[PDB]
């Protein structure tokens, strides 16, 4: 009995008391968004402990057919998924301690409350209050109140425990014999054994910083024509030689630049496709937006969606009668069970978080004959690029034409083309620098590179040199202003979003070019192109059996990632600001802190 | 026609694990495979040795009932030439076979919202599984190389697992209700037929 025929049996097993243990958690989850009651709550309760019992049971007794002796790639990536002890290296007395340490973020973090330096009554919390103040206001010193009261109150209470979360994940990295809890989260991107397809840990530390230089050229350009359409906004607030407040971006901490399209908006006094009023007109209600859907996917190939979806999946809000969640969630109970909870209104964004949801059912089904454990994305960047792709390619004004939303002539002018695309870019090229900050910022406080009595000395360097932003105020060492995200309150990853924004761009320009588009890349849809939902499938199949570099390669044709399918995206933009910005300053200077 | 109970078995309250395999020697009556064709869609109707209307109008000598449940991706299994988990390790079918295969789904009736444990089915075997052979037994198998004295743990496992239905499933974890018919010759004088 090789330890390959004594590893392939406990596998059997474990497939079929997993599949049981995991059905029941989801029914239980399902039950409790669908009623938010005390009954629910213990059923939740009871099937997350039995699962987690199995899970910490099968950890334990897995770590028994040594790693070094497998030669099966397959049967050992489900020993790798299994023999993992995470927080199971620590002693007791040190896990319960960082498990309150987390329970104690998560709960000052979602308890938060500013209050005024005036009456002591109005306690504005976070959602809502402090994002609405963001998100719609024109001041300059409330939007100033605001940001600095979120990270004043919130921030000292943080880091006297962050920095004892700092010692603790790290010791433990080190102990399940890594190098450090960096290297611990850039561990799904790692792939040993097969030939000419492996990919370092710290490979992704070089490619990140080789794709992001291909980039600056039409951020800076972007950044550009954002101060410059913020001049007139702020008069007497933004220097042109230098960089822009942190707190007038539309988002509480810089992650998106979406609500600053109402101030930066290009050839305006020209509206942008909106169907919202012909949904109202022609009785459009949420059935038939989930079957024009099927009908997208269905045109490209794929297949059908299970009467048991059509049966079993809320679609509407019920109303006051019951307490449910109202947040678009796709859902794979498992056991052929596929369902999406969201509460639907006739609008055009649920058009198209009805696609996103539905794609995201579509790559569920694809792998749904893979084991229990490689039932997942090829790695934590490719489930949320084709879920999105698909609402790229609803958008188009072709396929809106196709279906009856807009009067067939809608003749596509450039002049509203393009204010299509520096909204689409606010959401898209706004984000990533502020992502490769973050990480590498989380990345080297970690390995030690930055001593903490420095620890928020680099991070408003790094934010003047990579991004283009500049505290307000002065900050001392005290203050810990990361925190303050969601994520890093948290323990979550967020180098996902930026290979999830470059991987996207890879796969519309492949499909596009596998379907025969002619003409620009944001023009194109791929309804009607056998052979673009084919060259799909073939990668959606796969899930975790092989690495994602072949799965990438499957589609794209590249090896690796890159980041030139966006610039090609956004290359009638990029050619307009060049246009636009040959009267204005290209660039910034560290130096230009509002408060001298 | 004396009307065998070809309407006892295609028609029980309570049918057996995938591993028993009850087996009826009807092989009493005039074939009426009209009520076949009848009763409800079926999700296959797979003749290999004869065709359907062909047949009510054929001497069998015997005909052996055999009936079990089963979910709707395991239902292709029970065919020649075929090799899973319930070809393998449960019933097995001769590569020379000549008979028909009728499924058709069961949910209403054996489901439950809290799950059905009745139904077992073997998932390792130490050897292979003969044609038209049943076994029946608990022993305990052995992973690895130390014999375990019949008690659960390392290296050691209980064969028949349980299936767990319930409603909400899918089309291919859905219960199937399978009865597949047997078709042999004999030196013995045919009477078991129609005019
Ligand atoms: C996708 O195709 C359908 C079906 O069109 C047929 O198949 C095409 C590949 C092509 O060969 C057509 O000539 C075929 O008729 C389109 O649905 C039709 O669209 C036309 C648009 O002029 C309309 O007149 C028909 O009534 C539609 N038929 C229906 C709805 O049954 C559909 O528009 C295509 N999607 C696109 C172009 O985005
Ligand atoms: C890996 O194991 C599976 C299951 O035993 C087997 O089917 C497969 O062929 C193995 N991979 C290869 C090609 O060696
Ligand atoms: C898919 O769904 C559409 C609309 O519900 C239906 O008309 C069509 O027959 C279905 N096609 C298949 C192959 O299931
Ligand atoms: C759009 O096309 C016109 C016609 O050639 C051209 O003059 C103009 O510069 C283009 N840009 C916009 C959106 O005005
Ligand atoms: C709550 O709502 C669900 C869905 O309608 C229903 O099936 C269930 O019986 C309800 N439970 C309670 C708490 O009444
Ligand atoms: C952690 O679990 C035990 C703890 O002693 C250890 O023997 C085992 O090798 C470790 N598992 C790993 C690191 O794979
Ligand atoms: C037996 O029960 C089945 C299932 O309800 C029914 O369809 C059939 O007519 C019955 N016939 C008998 C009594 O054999
Ligand atoms: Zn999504």
């Amino acid at each position: 009995s090789t330890i390959e025929e004594q590893a392939k049996t406990f596998l059997d097993k474990f497939n079929h008391e997993a599949e049981d243990l995991f059905y029941q958690s989801s029914l239980a989850s399902w039950n409790y968004n669908t009623n938010i009651t005390e009954e629910n709550v213990q059923n939740m309760n009871n099937a997350g402990d039995k699962w987690s019992a199995f899970l910490k049971e099968q950890s334990t007794l897995a770590q028994m057919y040594p790693l070094q002796e497998i030669q099966n790639l397959t049967v050992k990536l489900q020993l790798q998924a299994l023999q993992q002890n995470g927080s199971s290296v620590l002693s007791e007395d040190k896990s319960k301690r960082l498990n309150t340490i987390l329970n104690t973020m998560s709960t000052i973090y979602s308890t938060g409350k500013v209050c005024n330096p005036d009456n002591p009554q109005e306690c504005l919390l976070l959602e809502p209050g402090l994002n609405e103040i963001m998100a719609n206001s024109l001041d300059y010193n409330e939007r100033l109140w605001a940001w600095e009261s979120w990270r004043s109150e919130v921030g000292k209470q943080l880091r006297p425990l962050y920095e004892e979360y700092v010692v603790l994940k790290n010791e433990m990295a080190r102990a399940n014999h890594y190098e450090d809890y960096g290297d611990y989260w850039r561990g799904d991107y790692e792939v040993n054994g097969v030939d000419g397809y492996d990919y370092s840990r710290g490979q992704l530390i070089e490619d990140v910083e080789h794709t992001f230089e291909e980039i600056k050229p039409l951020y800076e350009h972007l950044h550009a024509y954002v101060r410059a359409k913020l001049m007139n906004a702020y008069p007497s607030y933004i220097s042109p030689i230098g960089c822009l407040p942190a707190h007038l971006l539309g988002d509480m901490w810089g992650r998106f630049w979406t609500n600053l399209y109402s101030l930066t908006v290009p050839f305006g006094q020209k509206p942008n496709i909106d169907v919202t009023d012909a949904m109202v007109d022609q009785a459009w209600d949420a059935q038939r937006i989930f079957k024009e859907a099927e009908k997208f996917f269905v045109s490209v190939g794929l297949p059908n969606m299970t009467q048991g979806f059509w049966e079993n999946s809320m679609l509407t809000d019920p109303g006051n009668v019951q307490k449910a969640v109202c947040h678009p969630t796709a859902w794979d109970l498992g056991k052929g069970d596929f369902r999406i909870l969201m509460c639907t209104k006739v609008t055009m964004d649920d058009f198209l978080t009805a696609h996103h949801e539905m794609g995201h059912i579509q790559y569920d089904m694809a792998y749904a004959a893979q084991p229990f454990l490689l039932r997942n994305g090829a790695n934590e960047g490719f489930h949320e690029a084709v879920g999105e792709i698909m609402s790229l390619s609803a958008a188009t004004p072709k396929h809106l034409k196709s279906i009856g939303l807009l009067s067939p002539d809608f003749q596509e002018d450039n002049e509203t083309e393009i204010n299509f695309l520096l909204k689409q870019a606010l959401t898209i090229v706004g984000t990533l620098p502020f992502t490769y900050m973050l990480e590498k910022w989380r990345w080297m406080v970690f390995k030690g590179e930055i001593p903490k009595d420095q620890w928020m000395k680099k991070w408003w360097e790094m934010k003047r040199e990579i991004v283009g932003v500049v505290e307000p105020v002065p900050h001392d060492e005290t203050y810990c202003d990361p925190a303050s995200l969601f994520h890093v309150s948290n323990d979550y990853s967020f180098i996902r979003y930026y290979t999830r924004t470059l991987y996207q761009f890879q796969f519309q320009e492949a499909l596009c070019q596998a379907a025969k588009h002619e003409g620009p890349l944001h023009k194109c849809d791929i309804s009607n192109s056998t052979e673009a939902g084919q060259k799909l499938f073939n990668m959606l199949r796969l899930g975790k059996s092989e690495p994602w570099t072949l799965a990438l390669e499957n589609v794209v044709g590249a090896k690796n990632m890159n980041v030139r399918p966006l610039l090609n995206y956004f290359e009638p933009l990029f050619t307009w600001l060049k246009d636009q910005n040959k009267n204005s300053f290209v660039g910034w200077s560290t130096d230009w802190s509002p408060y001298a | 026609t004396n009307l065998c109970p070809f309407h006892e078995v295609f028609n029980a309250t309570t049918f057996a694990s995938v591993y028993a395999w009850n087996r009826k020697r009807i092989s009493n009556c005039v074939a009426d495979y009209s009520v076949i064709y009848n009763f409800a869609p079926f999700f296959a109707f797979k003749c290999y040795g004869v065709s359907p209307t062909k047949l009510n109008d054929l001497c069998f000598t015997n005909v052996y009932a055999d009936s079990f449940v089963i979910r709707g991706n395991e239902v292709s299994q029970i065919a020649p030439g075929q090799t899973g988990n319930i070809a393998d390790y449960n019933y097995k079918l001769p590569d020379d076979f000549t008979g028909c295969v009728i499924a058709w789904n069961s949910n209403k009736l054996d489901s439950k919202p809290s799950g059905n444990y009745n139904y077992l089915y073997r998932l390792f075997r130490k050897s292979k599984l003969k044609p038209f052979e049943r076994d029946i037994s608990t022993e305990i198998y052995q992973a690895g190389n130390k014999p375990c004295n019949g008690v659960a743990g390392s290296n050691c496992y209980s064969p028949l697992q349980s299936y767990g239905f319930r409603p909400t499933y899918g089309v291919g974890h859905q219960p199937y209700r399978v009865v597949v018919l047997s078709f042999e010759l004999l030196h013995a004088p045919a009477t078991v037929c129609g005019p």
